[PDB]
């Protein structure tokens, strides 16, 4: 018995010893439904299970759920409901179990977006809506077309003009099995002896579901210094190798990226793995401007007409995070001067 | 259940119960008929000192089981003398001789696994084996109590073995009531504390005080008052309470603060307002907004300007529970390797506590900085620009602020734009100006006319702090010269 | 108090007596009646040659306790034939001995422990024995 196929050597494979090989792999549905009425079985036979659980839908709830993970759920929600009983004829019931629904290994964690998505999108014009529509027409690719196992995608623009949050936003809405993130600021200290690992890791289990999804944000930070050009030649290499990696027969992927620096990419030639590329520009005229505020809702009619009197004759050049940031910190001021203010720190720009 | 002594523990403590104790305590038939094995492990995790063991040993006491037996990590590991696998043994040789004679319905024995940490590396397997294998005890049950949670290897976590966790974390101000609560009970039965003590009022002034601590306290007033009533029918009082309030851990020293902050602040014109009434609003916007966790800022100007004291006035006006200085004069000789560890373990403890500042200050002498030929460090300009970014767990607020003389280096280095806004502070730039500061200071008296008729005629650029070299350096000689030769040093620049 | 030969150290004895001793010489019922562990341990530092010792002795003979035995850093260090916890053990011998004996009475003993060399940037042998599952009411540890 192994976790690892690879590294048994030759000798003892040849016929005559250890003749035969098998894979026992991830359950698909009709085995969770298997697995779930197998386990079940003693309560119903005494009828301690209430009539209103139905087994057919925990077996569609339960995606990617290993062979323990659904015994684990069944104790629990037993559990559960000795405690509800004794207070702090008994039946678990459906609501047991919902409320114990567990964190499945190779399936979705929620903390992680909670984190990289924080306050959601605002469609401040168009730019907007066709990114959303490229990233929905390429996840819709990946899932229905047989012809294209693998495909690929990388954002790029000005430093502070909402990449990540976009990133993020796309691959969330997927509803893919599984969904994982690659980051910089897991790895602070380690050597690159390490990195190489902790991404060959991170990608050798998105080959062991039938779909997947993963995110490489910040391309620029795991390698880059420009007072002299010094970077690191192993991370280079294994990343530019796994972007096309096929996985095993039959299984599907799709690598989101992530980078503010095109130009140093396109000379260490990496340009050329990149399936497609898409931009996210910056506001650019005062129009999109007045929108951005109206939709957060900060001010009023009265302090909009002032502030499009004066806006409207120039055109502007910021991103939108810098713009959040300013009229976040103006609002401290007192009600007479937050105008004043807020119209004197974006000419400041 | 006040009778345990455990305040600020209430979820915990239930969702504990909940999970791993309700099967225990159900009568044995319905138990037998669903045929549900019982949880086998726990996980603490959590800042030193905030009442992990003394939850352990009263969850034993609770069930009415065998009291406990401890091991160390470093205690066991260490042991090569074949030892190694009987010291395993040895600790469950009990449960399973007790399982034996009796059976399966053998009272459990409990052990208590400190340090588990050090077992796991990033003696393992026989212990794996001996809680679940082939073999199996169903009168045991462990758990395990560590400080760095990362670095237990996922071996241990898969469900079937160790299956919960809990954390317990700094008391928020109604658990430090009820321990204040707790630990003054038998003096207050006994009519010795005086009736002037209102521990309400404790309960706001300790902040981030952990659970020791408390304790602590309370034993210093009384060796107080014990001190003063036998003079080098007692009572402890309020003024024993105040005179004793122990240096906290996640608190603020007023040492350093003393160190940074010298001399104080002196208005001498509009530069200075500006940049004190930005940084109070940043100071509200990183306390009271919900939209950003995370602000940063630096103060940047040319040498002998002025940046330490107002970062140090900034930090210490705010009233934030947790500050923190990050100097590079605490790391004289370190290597590189070093450095990087002690700036992450400063940044690490800023993570615990629901409200922070940190300031790094001096930056070009952390990198190691040399212009004949460019020479510095990777690894602290990798570790210190990933920081910078760095969101703070759910619920928590962080502030940064920095501290340079050298911007254009910086911005060749690209990271001017891992800092949301930056400040400048100038330099005293006219002749109204110098008389100002030099009114404000208060040294000079006719010699102030005198100073006038001359300064006034042309432009300077001086910053303050050689002012204050100057001015402090004239006072030296006798009464009838210091004007003139405070113009004279003064004509040199 | 001039009678201990010292002088220039009015301050730190007399904030050492306080913060240290006061509960150990107080009515031992009202003690009793309050509830209060007794402090466990002393920290003292300074440049060579300022009589550091002669205090240690000094507060010895101040409460009439069994006189003390001394340990030295790198002495202890260096020794790795087993005895790293055989020569700990054997240092609180008497202490334990006595404890389980006559209890609350026992006459409190005291040990001299160059501290700086242990802690390394044989710690948690010591650290548990001082307070671990056992814990003797009886010892005083100056470092
Ligand atoms: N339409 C939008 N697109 C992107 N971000 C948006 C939009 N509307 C609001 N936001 C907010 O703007 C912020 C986006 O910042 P983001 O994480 O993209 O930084 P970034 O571009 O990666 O920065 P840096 O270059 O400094 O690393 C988030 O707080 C997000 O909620
Ligand atoms: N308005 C003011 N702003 C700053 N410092 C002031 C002001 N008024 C008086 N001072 C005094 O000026 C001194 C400031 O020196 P400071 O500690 O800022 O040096 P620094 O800028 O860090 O030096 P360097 O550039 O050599 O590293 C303090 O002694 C402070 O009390
Ligand atoms: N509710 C409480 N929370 C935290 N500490 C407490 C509480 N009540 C009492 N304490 C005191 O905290 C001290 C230290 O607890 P300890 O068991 O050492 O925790 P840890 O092992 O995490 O340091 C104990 O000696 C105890 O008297
Ligand atoms: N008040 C005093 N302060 C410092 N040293 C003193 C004092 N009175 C006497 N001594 C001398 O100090 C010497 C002992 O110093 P010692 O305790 O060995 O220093 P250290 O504690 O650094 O080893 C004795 O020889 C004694 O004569």
């Amino acid at each position: 018995m192994t976790n690892r196929p690879d590294l048994i050597d030759e000798a003892l494979l040849r016929p005559g010893r250890l003749e035969v090989k098998m894979e026992i792999g991830l359950p698909d549905e009709k085995g969770r439904l298997q697995i779930l009425h197998i386990h079940t079985a003693r309560m119903r036979g005494h009828q301690l299970l209430s009539a209103d659980v139905d087994i057919k839908e925990l077996a569609v709830e339960t995606k990617n759920f290993s062979g323990a993970e659904l015994e684990g759920l069944v104790r629990a929600a037993q559990s559960t409901a000795m405690n509800r009983h004794i207070k702090a004829s008994l039946q678990v019931t459906r609501g047991d179990f919902l409320a114990s629904l567990i964190k499945p290994a190779f399936g979705t964690n929620q903390e992680d977006y909670a984190s990289y998505i924080m306050n959601g999108i605002i469609k401040w014009g168009d730019p907007v809506t066709r990114v959303l529509d490229d990233g929905e027409l390429l996840v819709q690719q990946t899932k229905n077309s047989d012809r294209t196992p693998l495909v690929s995608v990388l954002l790029e623009g000005p430093p502070h003009s909402g990449k990540t949050a976009l990133a993020a936003k796309i691959a969330e809405e997927s509803n893919f099995p599984f969904i994982k993130i690659c980051s910089p600021d897991k790895m602070i200290g380690f050597s690159e002896t390490a990195k190489c690992q902790a991404m060959k890791k991170i990608f050798d289990d998105a080959y062991k579901s039938q779909l997947s999804c993963v995110v490489v944000d910040d391309i620029e930070r795991l390698l880059y210094v420009p007072i002299g050009p010094r970077f690191s030649n192993l991370v280079l290499q294994a990343l530019l190798v796994l972007l096309k990696k096929a996985p095993p027969q039959g299984r599907k992927l799709l690598i989101i990226g992530t980078t503010s620096r095109k130009d140093v990419l396109q000379e260490m030639e990496m340009l050329n793995a990149f399936s497609t590329t898409i931009h996210v520009p910056n506001i650019a005229t005062g129009e999109q401007l007045l929108e951005a505020l109206e939709l957060l809702g900060n001010f009023k009619d009265k302090e909009r007409t002032t502030i499009a009197q004066q806006v409207k004759g120039k055109k502007v050049w910021i991103g939108i995070k810098k713009l959040l940031m300013l009229i976040e910190m103006s609002l401290q001021m007192d009600p007479e001067y937050r105008v004043r203010k807020f119209l004197a720190l974006l000419r400041e720009e | 259940f006040e009778k345990m002594g455990i305040g600020g523990l209430d979820k915990e403590f239930s969702d504990i119960f909940r999970r791993a104790f309700a099967s225990r305590v159900f009568p044995p038939e319905i138990v037998e008929q669903m045929g549900c094995k019982h949880v086998k492990g726990i996980l603490l995790y959590g800042p030193p000192g905030c009442g992990k063991t003394l939850l352990a040993r009263q969850i034993g006491k609770m069930l009415n089981a065998r009291e406990p037996k401890v091991v160390n990590g470093p205690e066991i590991l260490n042991k090569y003398v074949g030892e190694s696998e009987a010291n395993i043994r040895k600790l469950f040789a009990d449960a399973e001789e007790e399982q034996r004679r009796l059976g399966a319905n053998s009272g459990l024995h409990i052990i208590i696994f400190d340090e588990i940490d050090a077992i796991c590396k990033q003696v393992v397997n026989q212990l794996l084996s001996k809680i679940d294998g082939v073999e199996q005890l169903n009168n045991i049950l462990v758990i395990g109590m560590t400080n760095r949670p990362d670095l237990i290897d996922e071996a241990l976590l898969r469900p079937g073995r160790l299956e919960v966790k809990m954390e317990i974390g700094l008391p928020d101000e109604k658990g430090r009531l009820q321990i204040l609560h707790i630990h003054t009970a038998r003096m207050r039965g006994h009519q010795l504390l005086s009736a002037d003590v209102d521990i309400k009022e404790l309960a706001v002034e300790t902040k981030n005080f952990s659970g020791a601590e408390l304790e602590g306290l309370v034993r210093a007033a009384q060796s107080t008052a014990m001190n003063r009533h036998i003079k080098a029918s007692l009572q402890v009082t309020r003024g024993d309470f105040l005179a004793s309030l122990i240096k906290p851990a996640f608190g603020t020293n007023q040492e350093d603060y003393a160190s940074y902050i010298m001399n104080g602040i002196i208005k001498w014109g509009d530069p200075v307002t500006r940049v004190l009434d930005d940084g109070e609003l940043l100071v509200q916007q990183t306390k009271n907004s919900d939209r950003t966790p995370l602000v940063s800022v630096l103060l940047e100007g040319p040498p002998h300007s002025g940046k330490t004291a107002l970062a140090a006035k900034i930090a210490e006006e705010s009233n934030f529970p947790f500050i923190k200085i990050c100097s590079p004069d605490k790391m004289i000789g370190f290597s590189e390797t070093a450095k990087c560890q002690a700036m992450k373990k400063i940044f690490d403890d800023a993570y615990k506590s629901q409200l922070s500042c940190v300031v790094v200050d001096d930056i070009e002498r952390l990198l190691d900085y040399v212009p004949i030929g460019p020479r510095f460090s990777n690894l602290v300009l990798q570790a210190l620009l990933v920081l910078l970014k760095k969101a703070p767990p759910q619920g928590r607020k962080l502030l940064i602020i920095g501290t340079t003389s050298r911007k254009d280096v910086l911005q060749e280095m690209e990271m001017l734009n891992a800092f949301s806004t930056t400040i400048h502070v100038p330099n005293i730039a006219t002749g109204e100006q110098l008389l100002e500061a030099l009114e404000l200071l208060g040294n000079f008296k006719k010699e102030r006319t005198t100073i006038a008729q001359q300064v006034k005629g042309k432009k300077v650029w001086i910053g303050i702090k050689k002012l204050l070299m100057l001015i402090e350096m004239s006072l030296q000689m006798d009464p009838e010269y210091r004007v003139r030769k405070f113009l004279a040093l003064l004509r040199e620049e």
